[PDB]
């Protein structure tokens, strides 16, 4: 047994899980605090946070299997993150002109 | 011990190996068409064999004409190459270091494919009389004078070596002198006295003998080689070599020969440590005997030991400042710490090496005995002199009392290798030293051993092959903690620590600290922030948070603190995970019962 | 001039038949004598023609005479053997009629060995002398040599086979009965050496075939103070009296003749190790071995003039005083000046001087701590004239111990040498040394059997340096020199072999050599990426630090930002501030130390890795702020609990 | 015996190289899982010291899976230091541990945007 | 084909990502919650997050495709730490005086 490629598989999915957690903690803590901006901020976020959350962990279970069948998982990862960093900007530049705005 | 075949399986760096002689094939071939024919050998079968064997021939020998003329190329090509470097030196660039170094590294692969190729050629010429000899002992037909004919006709072997070995120390030599202004690994080895000679002979297939005589002669006293070590009355120096520490002085007084040498070698072994690693920079010089005494005892200036060298002027004086200032710092060190002779470690050396040629170097150290020359127990065994007369090399030392003298049971193998990156140590120096001769024994001394033994009653830190003795090493042809240090002598190891440690030290505690913090960031919201009832959860998050960090420095400076001075440190954590657990769910409940009392009660 | 002890040595019943060496001189000498004022072709196609004819008499008389005698006796000693059979004759054997028959044997067979001894010396001489005198004229080594090859017994220094012979009937005799024992004439860890000459084409192949079996010795120069040429040049300075005692005693077998020479290596301007050597083979009746005793001293150029022309024991005094200062044990001290005294002594007695220098290279190949076989080749063999005879013009000054001439500056002294000072040996010598310490055979040496009897060597039995050296530079002087080796005719030859002859015409002596000894034998029974990772490790805590860094800036702005809203204002921008700088020096300190450590990873010099200081630093100021912050938040500025005050009520 | 093993074929105990780079990956995971628990944590009692009584309720959810973790965590720290210390390995445990606690994590989410929608 | 370097790319590129959501969660936070003065620390903060997560996302790529392509060498990574020490620095003591100052 060689579970080297699966250790740095599971640090790779602790790391995304330390982003979501962060994240979604942050949009909690927006959502019971804030006024109807910062709800709606709030729900954005944790969209954000949880759908990171489960893309994380369908990857994760999905290249530990591919290690087990081959030894290497899926590397599309040119979009996941690109779409998290994309979703990220939206939300905070949304939060900021409903800001402006009211 | 080994048939031919794998002999040359073993000698070969798989550059040589599709070319040397089907040794086992021919062998095949002769056993099985005996065997065919009821024991009986024809014409046919003759042919048959004279034509397996010429084709064998050819192949030989066009290898190693090939491999001759590539070696002509090579030489001519850098003696050209060496007379222009040497030409540019007048001009206004001149070559400099590294194309001088370049050079040699280029003439040491000219030297090791020389040999190569010599080993090669003479392996061959062996093989092809092996089967010759086979052949018309096995069959009732001659077969010498043919083939002999056929290979003086094709003379592969015939081919003068040592020339080329000579032209290309010459051109090393001619190049270090004109330039000055790998992976090594030295390992020690425990042979048993019935292993030795078989040991010995393996090494004799593939290495030459050193032979410090003119006439080439193996006297007695000529691989003679003691070495007076010296010492305080507290033997800090053997503390300081024991517990590798930084500048670790080791000063001996040592020579060849018997004792009708004038010549004594004072050298000193400095132990040098970065995070890169650990080295050791060895500097000697020689100093006639007559004076040794004197220098001693300062009675015999710097100036006055490097005068003739100065007034002959056949040294740069970039070396002579350096000797003298070995000089002045040896026998400042002897005059400031008061150090005395303390062991004699004599031994017969016999080195292998073949000339010019650095890739494997041998050295087989016998009859090592150590004798106890200081007076730590009031008995002047040295009449103020550097050294005992009452004994010289005159093995095994009936004269001494039983108490002085330490006759090591086993031999001891220096194995030293200088791998060029690319390559692998040779197969044969590989199955030597993982044989059932030899019992590796890293990071023996025979200054420490000397110490630990003669002096053990005057120490208290021993190394860990003293109390491992009484061990049989013999092993048959092809787990131990329980080596407790003896009452009173705590055995020292030191332990080095890999560089990138040094920072995983680190990592964690931040890894602990900014966890801290984030309890910190609760502790003080519910104190600054927090109403009445809040302070009383923060209670708990504030003991969490200082016992968190309270841990993480201790734990990290006990760390950096172990990892200086070479000490064995525990990295595992069986406080801290489980601490933080229990204390982090308890103050979630002390908080939680605080909010929940004040809701009922 | 050889020719007086040719006369001395005249035994009379055989007076006729010695060569007539004075008159082939003087046919020699007739072209100088004879037309002394008229020196236009003094040697005619006639003189050579009348000399030839007057060597080939004489060559026809002498070994005509030896070969005669030798079959003589050989007829006796079949007569003598017809009585090694048919044991009830061997039990009627007459030992007193034996005893005489051999007495007079091994007589006949002495006398014999010294008629062909000075006959051959004067044969040679005289050949020499002619190919001398009369280069343009065709050389009469030919006839000579032709001569010598038709002989039923090859002359090459070993005893001749009537001495083998009578010793094995005299061991017969005394197997019988050895009752009245015998004459005293009767002749019988052992070692054995054999010596070759190995042509220049065969050495390359010759060390293969030893060095399958034995390692190559390689000269390594011992530390010396410049310790803080590939292989050397041995030169040999071999001493000799006017008489030249000590050559005639070791070529005519004289047990206990010794050799004195002084041996180093380099060049004397080096001023390396000298070594005053006598060295004795020693070989007794009752003795079965060749026992050998070498006696060394360690000399010093200074004290060499003194000691062996002066006769001065002050080089004795001085070593002996610098060796016991040295702390020299007592028993070698004793050793050492017994050995000086029976140096000085034989040197003062037989009046030893040094006579020539012999350089050469040697090649060894022995198993260390193995004495058992040991391989010596010697190449580049070169002798140098160094004899202060010629009283007129001396080679070398009397009172110097060697030449001046060869031993300069000049970086080609050899040109120094005239004709007839030099001399170089063609072939390589090999001597095999067997240490048979055991009584029984030879113990699978088969390889030294198969070099022996190969085509690759040529053996020559008691060969020797110190004699080739003396035959080839003072053999041609009749005052110096009146005996001569028996191999000198051999060098002149192509010792080289057919290889495929070796088993045709080689195998002819090899087989003939070989049915000899089994039917000896037969007989006998009737009777890097470390920096890298460091680097990168370096780059992740820089990045580790700057989270810290962040972390500490996020709590410091929330509390800055939120400090009116706090229940104590005061202490939250006292913690404000407090966060503020460690968050200002954690930022300063993590670049610091990640460019301190990035120039020890590059500079890769420095002990340790680590920095402490920071770490130790920001974690007690985060103890001693919060620390601070609960004692504010539960003393004078928030009095609620001065020790243990709060309990569950609100 | 300061670490002085004996290699399997040789009869002199010589000292043993430990290799950190095994407890320190224990470490690590431990350290990560432990972040997860702090802020979960902090959250939890931040919305219960603070919060209104939507918030009071909803700071269970968070803590609760907080305690989860944090157990889930020393369990499987200690266990893989267990295993370590004799002979390492241990790799299929951490599959349904994450994903359990990620479904949690994920419930207490929505119950969370629940109250806090409806209410 | 080697999954430990991709996982390592991500790793680090989550690495950053925890930069960037401390700071544009300093700086949500304080455009929810905070006065005039502090909305403008919020604007600086989260544009220094905003900056942190677009060099991580450029990062992310251009060495996910030099692992594709070549394989390995990170000795090129040392001006991003940097520049984020500096704007750390220099972005704390302008919002700290800006607070002061009003
Ligand atoms: C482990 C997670 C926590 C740490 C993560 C961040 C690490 C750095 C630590 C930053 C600490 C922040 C200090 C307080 C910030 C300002 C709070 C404030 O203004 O309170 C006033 C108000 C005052 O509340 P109040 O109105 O009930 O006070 C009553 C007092 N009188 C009557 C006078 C008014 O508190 C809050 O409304 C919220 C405070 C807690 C915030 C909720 C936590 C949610 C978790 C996510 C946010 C993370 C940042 C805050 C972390 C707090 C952890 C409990
Ligand atoms: C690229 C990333 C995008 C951003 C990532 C997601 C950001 C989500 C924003 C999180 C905001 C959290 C707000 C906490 C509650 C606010 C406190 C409050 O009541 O206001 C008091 C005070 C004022 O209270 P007030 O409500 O009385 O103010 C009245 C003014 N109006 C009417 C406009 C509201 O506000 C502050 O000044 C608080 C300072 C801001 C606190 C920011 C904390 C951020 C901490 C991040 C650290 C993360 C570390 C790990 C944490 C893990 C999760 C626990
Ligand atoms: O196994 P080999 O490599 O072929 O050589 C061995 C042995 O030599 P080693 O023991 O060193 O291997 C002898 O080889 P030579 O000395 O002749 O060169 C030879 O024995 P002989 O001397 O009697 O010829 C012969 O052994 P044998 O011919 O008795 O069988 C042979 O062993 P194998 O023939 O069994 O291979
Ligand atoms: O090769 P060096 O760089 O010169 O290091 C030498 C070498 O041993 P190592 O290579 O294994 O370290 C010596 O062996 P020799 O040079 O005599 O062949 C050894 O001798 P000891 O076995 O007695 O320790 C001792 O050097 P020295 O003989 O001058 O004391 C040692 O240095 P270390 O103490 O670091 O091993
Ligand atoms: O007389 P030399 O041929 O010139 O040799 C002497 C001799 O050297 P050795 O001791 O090795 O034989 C001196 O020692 P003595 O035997 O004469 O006592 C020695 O003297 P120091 O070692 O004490 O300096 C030294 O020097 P010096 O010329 O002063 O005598 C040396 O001289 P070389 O350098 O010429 O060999």
């Amino acid at each position: 047994v060689e579970p080297k490629v699966f250790f740095a598989n599971e640090r790779t999915f602790l790391s995304w899980l330390n982003f979501t957690v962060m994240l979604g903690g942050l949009g909690v803590g927006l959502l019971n605090f804030g006024d109807k901006i910062g709800r709606v901020s709030a729900g954005l976020f944790t969209f954000v946070a949880m759908g990171t959350m489960i893309y994380a962990l369908v990857t994760y279970h999905w290249r530990a299997a591919a290690i087990r069948r081959r030894g290497s998982g899926p590397y599309d990862d040119r979009l996941g993150p690109t779409l998290l960093c994309f979703f990220l900007l939206v939300a905070v530049i949304i939060n900021f002109i409903l800001r402006l705005k009211y | 011990m080994a048939k031919f075949g794998e002999h040359l399986s073993k000698s070969l760096i798989r550059q040589y190996s599709y070319y040397y002689i089907s040794y086992d094939d021919l062998k095949t071939e002769l056993e099985d068409n005996l065997s065919k024919n009821n024991g009986q050998w024809t014409q046919e079968l003759e042919t048959d064999f004279l034509e397996s064997l010429e084709i064998e021939l050819d192949k030989v020998y066009t290898f190693c004409k090939v491999k001759h003329s590539e070696v002509f190329r090579r030489v001519k090509e850098v003696q050209e190459q060496v007379q222009h470097t040497v030409r540019l030196l007048d001009s206004n660039n001149p070559p400099t270091q590294l194309d001088f170094e370049i050079l040699e590294e280029e003439l040491s692969d000219i030297i090791a494919d020389v040999h190569d190729l010599a080993k090669f050629s003479r392996l061959n010429y062996t093989g092809f009389q092996k089967i010759i000899k086979k052949h018309d002992k096995k069959t009732g037909f001659i077969l010498k004078p043919v083939f002999q004919v056929r290979l003086d006709s094709k003379p592969f072997f015939k081919e003068n070596y040592d020339e080329l070995v000579v032209k290309i120390s010459q051109l090393y030599d001619i190049a270090r002198t004109s330039g000055r202004p790998f992976v090594r690994q030295t390992t020690k080895y425990w042979v048993h006295p019935d292993n030795i000679t078989e040991l010995k002979l393996i090494i004799l297939k593939h290495l030459p003998v050193l032979v410090f005589n003119t006439n080439k002669e193996f006297e007695r006293e000529d691989s003679a080689i003691t070495s007076i070590y010296f010492d305080n009355e507290n033997l800090d120096l053997y503390y300081g070599r024991l517990r590798k520490d930084e500048g670790a002085e080791a000063h001996a007084l040592a020579w060849y020969g018997g004792m009708s040498t004038d010549t004594i070698f004072v050298e000193r072994k400095t132990h040098r440590e970065d995070w890169t690693g650990e080295k050791s920079v060895k500097a000697r010089f020689a100093l006639k005997e007559r004076h040794v005494n004197d220098f001693l005892k300062g009675k015999y200036t710097v100036d006055q030991v490097f005068a003739k060298m100065r007034k002959e002027g056949k040294k740069p004086m970039n070396e002579i400042e350096n000797l003298e200032a070995l000089a002045s710092e040896i026998q400042y060190v002897m005059l400031k710490k008061k150090l005395r002779p303390v062991v004699r470690s004599f031994y017969n050396r016999t080195a292998f090496q073949l000339p010019g040629d650095a890739r494997v170097r041998i050295s087989l150290d016998t009859e090592l005995t150590m004798v106890r020359e200081d007076n730590f127990d009031g008995v002047d065994r040295t009449h103020k002199n550097w050294r005992r007369t009452d004994i010289g090399v005159d093995w095994p030392f009936k004269q001494l009392d039983d108490k002085d003298i330490c006759r090591f049971p086993y031999a001891v193998l220096n194995v030293k290798l200088q791998t060029q990156l690319g390559q692998e140590p040779p197969e044969w120096v590989r199955e030597l030293v993982g044989s059932h001769l030899v019992e590796p024994v890293p990071k023996f001394s025979k200054f420490i051993h000397g110490v630990a033994t003669l002096l053990n009653d005057k120490v208290d830190s021993i190394p860990f092959w003293l109390p491992q003795m009484d061990v049989d090493i013999r092993k048959p042809p092809l787990f131990d903690t329980q080596i407790r240090a003896p009452p009173g002598k705590t055995i020292c190891v030191p332990v080095r620590v890999e560089p990138k440690v040094y920072f995983a030290t680190e990592r964690t505690y931040l890894s602990w600290l900014s966890i801290s913090i984030l309890l910190g960031g609760v502790s003080t919201t519910l104190l600054t922030y927090g109403s009445p009832t809040a302070m009383i959860g923060s209670i708990g998050f504030f003991i969490t948070s200082l016992a968190v960090l309270i841990r993480t420095v201790m734990v990290y400076a006990k760390r950096v603190v172990n990892i200086r001075l070479k000490r064995a440190v525990d990295y595992e954590d069986k406080i801290g995970p489980g601490m933080v657990s229990v204390f982090l769910i308890l103050s979630i409940l002390f908080s939680f019962f605080c909010n929940l009392v004040a809701k009922l009660e | 001039l050889f020719g007086i002890k040719l006369a001395n040595d005249v035994y009379p019943p055989w007076k006729d038949s010695y060569i007539d060496y004075e008159r082939l001189k003087k046919l020699l000498k007739e072209s100088v004598i004879h037309d002394g004022r008229s020196s236009v072709d003094s040697w005619s196609e006639r003189n050579e023609s009348d000399f030839v004819e007057a060597l080939d008499k004489e060559l026809e008389k002498v070994y005509t005479f030896q070969i005669s005698k030798y079959n003589a006796v050989l007829r006796k000693l079949d007569d003598l053997e017809e009585n090694t059979k048919s044991a009830e004759k061997i039990q009627k054997i007459n030992s007193e009629q034996f005893k005489n028959t051999l007495e007079e044997c091994l007589d006949e067979a002495q006398r014999l060995d010294n008629f062909d001894r000075l006959n051959f010396t004067g044969f040679i001489k005289i050949v020499k002398k002619h190919d001398k005198l009369h280069p343009n004229y065709p050389s009469v080594k030919s006839l000579l040599q032709v001569r010598l090859k038709e002989l039923p017994f090859n002359n090459s220094e070993e005893y001749s086979p009537l001495l083998y012979r009578i010793s094995y009937l005299y061991e017969f005799l005394r197997s019988n009965y050895d009752h009245p024992n015998t004459v005293s004439k009767s002749l019988a860890a052992s070692f054995k050496s054999y010596k070759f000459w190995v042509h220049d084409d065969n050495i390359m192949e010759v060390k293969a075939r030893i060095l399958r079996h034995l390692p190559a010795l390689v000269y390594a120069s011992v530390p010396n103070e410049n310790d803080d040429s590939y292989d050397p040049t041995i030169t040999t300075l071999y001493f000799d009296n006017d008489f030249f005692d000590l050559y005639n005693n070791r070529l005519l077998k004289i047990s206990g003749a010794p050799t004195l020479r002084l041996r180093w290596i380099g060049k004397l301007l080096d001023k390396p190790d000298i070594f005053l050597e006598k060295r004795t083979f020693t070989e007794n009746t009752e003795t079965g071995n060749s026992s050998f005793e070498e006696i060394r001293l360690q000399m010093k150029a200074k004290f060499i003039n003194n000691f062996i022309f002066k006769n001065d024991p002050s080089y004795k005094n001085y070593l002996i005083n610098q060796l016991r200062e040295r702390g020299t044990q007592k028993e070698e001290l004793e050793k050492l000046s017994r050995d000086f005294d029976n140096i000085q002594n034989f040197i003062v007695e037989e009046k030893l001087q040094p006579v020539l220098r012999a350089t050469y290279n040697r090649t060894a190949f022995q198993i260390p701590g193995d004495q058992s076989i040991r391989v010596t080749i010697d190449s580049n063999i070169m002798y140098i004239r160094e004899d202060s005879l010629d009283k007129n013009r001396p080679i070398r000054n009397p009172e110097n111990w060697h030449r001046d001439d060869i031993d300069s500056n000049i970086p080609n002294p050899l040109r120094f040498l005239r004709a007839g000072e030099y001399s170089k040996f063609p072939y390589s010598v090999m001597e095999i040394k067997v240490i048979n310490q055991d009584n029984s055979q030879m113990p699978n040496y088969e390889w030294i059997k198969d070099l022996t009897n190969s085509h690759l060597v040529n053996e020559v039995p008691k060969f020797s340096l110190y004699l080739q050296g003396v035959a080839s530079l003072f053999g041609e002087d009749d005052k110096y020199v009146n005996i001569l080796p028996f191999w000198l005719p051999d060098l002149e030859t192509d010792i080289r072999k057919n290889p495929q002859e070796a088993y045709e015409e080689e195998k002819k002596t090899l087989q003939k050599q070989k049915s000899i000894h089994d039917k000896l034998d037969n007989m006998r029974r009737l009777s890097v990426k470390v920096e890298a990772k460091v680097w990168l490790a370096n780059e992740r805590t820089f990045n580790r630090w700057l989270s810290v860094t962040t972390l500490l800036s996020v709590l410091t702005f929330s509390i800055y930002n939120s400090v009116q809203k706090a229940e104590f204002p005061q202490l939250a921008d006292l913690l404000a501030y407090v966060y503020f700088f460690l968050t200002l020096f954690c930022g300063v300190w993590a670049y610091r130390t990640y460019l301190k450590r990035l120039t020890l990873i590059k500079g890769r010099s420095g002990k340790h890795l680590d920095a402490p200081v920071g770490p130790i630093l920001v974690a007690v100021v985060l103890i001693v702020t919060l620390v601070v912050n609960f004692s504010v938040a539960f003393k004078e500025a928030a009095r609620r609990e001065r020790g243990l005050v709060n309990v569950s009520s609100q």
